[PDB]
């Protein structure tokens, strides 16, 4: 198999700046009949990757013009003049010279953004699930940047442990923020036995951590 | 232009049978080639092979000789199918037209299929209810948990899908019981509560399970 190698495989970029990756075959890409047959894909955020350039530096469908390809026989490279919050996703190297076909790892491209903090919403579980011996509580995050972002359990201010797990969205293609979700799951018992839940949320954008709880009842 | 969609089981057990089809629109598949890619967990893209101009075919060769292509031109379909199955073959599996230029012009949106011994389970869902807390300045934040389905994926809509403004769907987790877990969330004008209902839609394909959740404070 050709392999295709990707460098840098994460790429953090501000707006408006300058972006490139390298894309690296073992052999060449020149076919016998003159053409090289290297592609670029992109894969927004929850779709199929979809073709950006073809041929090293034809640019596909719809393609703004800030996309450019460039390179020859094993050396590629894509650059994009200015990102844009919509250019978020992970981009592939790939090779149709010879087969099989392959591709890169992907480079993940993330879009930094201005720091904004969480807003954060409490849930108790519904009386509905309560019917069923479990109880899940829920602390939502939403909308924020960076990524890094600390949630922590309370309940009757006891720190909580292996009962919870969480989410997060991958980066919005228009804001450029995340989202979080994480879950306390109990069983209905236990839920009953204890008074305040609360969601210690700990985030560069704020001021000092941020709780919200409830009172069971 | 080019439509593609996959179709078939998302579940086999290991060793036993992954079949899938791809029903192309606005194209004959009796000229041209016609393909297959996947792509695993979190895991990039790898091309698998593709049905061309007699019926003939190519695979890749890192799958051993375990996948057969081939095609329904009455139906104007191509099929897929992996002999052998293991967890290694869970992914979402593409079909893609190729052009001129040698590359994947037009994709599928995809279909996951997960190998596993594990049972089909459609979820529950739960509101998750909008109230004081989750609600501040004019803001408030509502959804639905989607709990203890298997396997994945679930789709979540919002008022039939007229509600897409302020919708985050997190990524499943898969809890230590084997089973997934998900949240969908919308935020919403405090002022619209009890004026505007909100119902999500759910659908588990793998299990036929399609709910309407009407959630309120």
């Amino acid at each position: 198999d050709i392999v295709m190698t990707q460098t840098p495989l994460s790429l953090p970029v501000t707006p408006g700046q300058p972006a490139s990756i390298s894309c690296r075959s073992s052999q060449s890409l020149v076919h016998s009949n003159g053409n090289t047959y290297l592609h670029w894909y992109l894969q927004k955020p929850g779709q199929s990757p979809q073709l950006l350039i073809y041929k090293v530096s034809n640019r596909f469908s719809g393609v703004p013009d800030r996309f450019s390809g460039s390179g020859s026989g094993t050396d590629f490279t894509l650059k994009i003049s200015r990102v844009e919050a919509e250019d978020v996703g992970v981009y592939y190297c790939s090779q149709s010279t010879h087969v099989p076909w392959t591709f890169g790892q992907g480079t993940k491209v993330e879009i930094k953004r201005t720091v904004a903090a969480p807003s954060v919403f409490i849930f108790p579980p519904s009386d509905e699930q309560l019917k069923s011996g479990t109880a899940s509580v829920v602390c939502l995050l939403n909308n924020f940047y960076p990524r890094e972002a600390k949630v922590q359990w309370k309940v009757d201010n006891a720190l909580q442990s292996g009962n919870s797990q969480e989410s997060v969205t991958e980066q919005d293609s228009k804001d450029s923020t995340y989202s979080l979700s994480s879950t306390l799951t109990l069983s209905k018992a236990d839920y009953e036995k204890h008074k305040v839940y609360a969601c210690e949320v700990t985030h560069q954008g704020l001021s000092s951590p941020v709780t919200k709880s409830f009172n069971r009842g | 232009e080019v439509q593609l969609v996959e179709s078939g089981p998302g579940l086999v057990k290991p060793s036993e049978t992954l079949s899938l089809s791809c029903t192309v629109s606005g194209d004959s598949i009796t000229s041209g080639f016609w393909n297959w890619i996947r792509q695993p967990p979190g895991k990039g893209l790898e091309w698998i092979g593709y049905i061309g101009f007699s019926g003939s075919t190519y695979y890749n060769p890192s799958l051993k000789s375990r996948v057969t292509i081939s095609r329904d031109t009455s139906k104007n379909q191509y099929s897929l199918k992996l002999s052998s199955v293991t967890a290694a073959d869970t992914a979402v599996y593409y079909c893609a037209s190729v052009d001129n230029s040698a590359a994947l012009d037009y994709w599928g949106q995809g279909t996951l299929v997960t190998v596993s011994s594990a049972s089909t389970k459609g979820p529950s869902v739960f509101p998750l209810a909008p109230s004081s807390k989750s609600t501040s300045g004019g803001t408030a934040a509502l959804g639905c948990l989607v709990k203890d389905y298997f396997p994945e994926p679930v789709t979540v809509s919002w008022n039939s899908g007229a509600l897409t403004s302020g919708v985050h769907t997190f990524p499943a987790v898969l809890q230590s019981s084997g089973l997934y877990s998900l949240s969908s969330v919308v935020t919403v004008p405090s002022s619209s509560l009890g004026t505007q209902t909100y119902i999500c839609n759910v659908n588990h394909k793998p299990s036929n399970t399609k709910v309407d959740k009407k959630v309120e404070p």
